[PDB]
């Protein structure tokens, strides 16, 4: 049996158990992925590799993650591009910026990607996003075109609490975002 | 309390390596916004297996 | 609040969350630090840095580790040198081998070492070990000469269960070895 | 059979704030195989 676990309730200035890529850094107890600045990417990884399944037995791990995040836009109308929790190869490095969220490079299935991500997408990119134009939560596997999406109303500047859970017995990945009022 | 939910069957062992790194990503393009995370908890549990 | 936890019940052939140094490697579900060969060093570290105290607040962590190990010697007389659980700087690398157990370099106190270690020492080194000559569990901070030791009888080839715990409220480090 | 050892060790004074933990084992003129069969660790910083 293998378990990996950690919790960070307030990030410190030198958070040595995280690997920072792009613009990610910690300021005033928060992990900052981007400032409200144009065309940037910020990524942050837990430093330990996690054993998520085994080729010998064919077993898959169960896991849960919860976090509180804040998106703070200049106003409720001009907001982009969003945010992602992802599971990638140990040597994952930033991919395309913009609507690709620093994690994919295409709209087409890319088997070399090997990453699955739950996106909180704030900008409607006409080429791949659900046509109704709403902001949404999406599950993405090897492509920026989510395999399933739910419309979400952004509350600018408010704390949102999310729980992501994977149940290995059913292969159900569940995502829950609550705004506390 | 207003909640949003999504569940999907995704057979992870068809997509990711056995060993992975997890993390967050956030981008801006022509439009922008600050993306911050205030706290983070994680726990994984693999029945039996390194092999 | 900062928390780090992990458990490895059986080590597989590719334990990517561990850093190996010297001859450390993993085989047949076990972490092998040393083979029964002379003059070797093996060490294995958990991959993540762990936050043990904080200068802003002055706070220090509570922690607990448990492991079961086996020492397998050619016979119960020709045994050396022992094994260590240690806490050291993030960039730590093997120090002197033999009686220095891969973590220290002198019997004199060295503030530069910044290493605390719990040792399971199977060889009597006259310049620093207990003069009774016995095999012993010892606590080391920045020196191979232990601050305190308990005589221990090795049981060749038997699994030993160890629990080491630190209580930040009293600053007491406890170690418990059991042959079940 | 059990062996127990206790000591006040004020960790802050000896160790950096951020550390790596692990195991070490050596041999010299004499030798033994040293193996670990399982490992559990947990820490909590307030
Ligand atoms: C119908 C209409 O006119 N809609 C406009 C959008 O055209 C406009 O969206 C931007 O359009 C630019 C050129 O048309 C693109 O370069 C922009 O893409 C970049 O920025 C977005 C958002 O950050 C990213 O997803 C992309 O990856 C690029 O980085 C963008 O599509 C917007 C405001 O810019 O107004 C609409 O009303
Ligand atoms: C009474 C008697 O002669 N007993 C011998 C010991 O003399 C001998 O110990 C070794 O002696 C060597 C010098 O004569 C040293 O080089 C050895 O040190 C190395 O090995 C030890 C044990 O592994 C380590 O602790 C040291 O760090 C060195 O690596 C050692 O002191 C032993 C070995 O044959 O047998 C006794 O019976
Ligand atoms: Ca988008
Ligand atoms: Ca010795
Ligand atoms: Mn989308
Ligand atoms: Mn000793």
């Amino acid at each position: 049996t293998e378990t990996t676990s950690f919790s960070i309730t307030k990030f410190g200035p030198d958070q040595q158990n995280l690997i920072f890529q792009g613009d990610g850094y910690t300021t005033k107890e928060r992990l900052t992925l981007t400032k409200a600045v144009r065309n940037t990417v910020g990524r942050a990884l837990y430093s330990s590799p996690i054993h998520i399944w085994d080729s010998k037995t064919g077993n898959v791990a169960n896991f849960v993650t919860s976090f509180t995040f804040v998106i703070d836009a200049p106003n409720s109308y001009n907001v982009a591009d969003g945010f992602t929790f992802f599971i990638a190869p140990v040597d994952t490095k930033p991919q395309t910026g913009g609507g690709y969220l620093g994690v994919f490079n295409s709209k087409d299935y890319d088997k070399t990607s090997q990453t699955v991500a739950v996106e909180f997408d704030t900008f409607y990119n006409t080429a791949w996003d659900p046509s109704n134009g709403d902001r949404h939560i999406g599950i993405d596997v090897n492509s920026i075109k989510s395999i399933n999406t739910k419309s979400w109303a952004l509350q600018n500047g408010k704390e949102a609490n999310v729980v992501i859970a994977f149940n290995a017995a059913t292969n159900v990945l569940t995502v829950s975002l609550t705004y506390p009022n | 309390e207003t909640s949003y939910t999504l569940n999907e069957v995704v057979p992870l062992k068809e997509f990711v390596p056995e060993w992975v790194r997890i993390g967050f990503s956030a981008t801006t393009g022509a439009e922008f916004a600050a993306h911050e995370v205030l706290s983070w908890y994680f726990h994984s549990e693999l029945a039996g297996t390194s092999s």
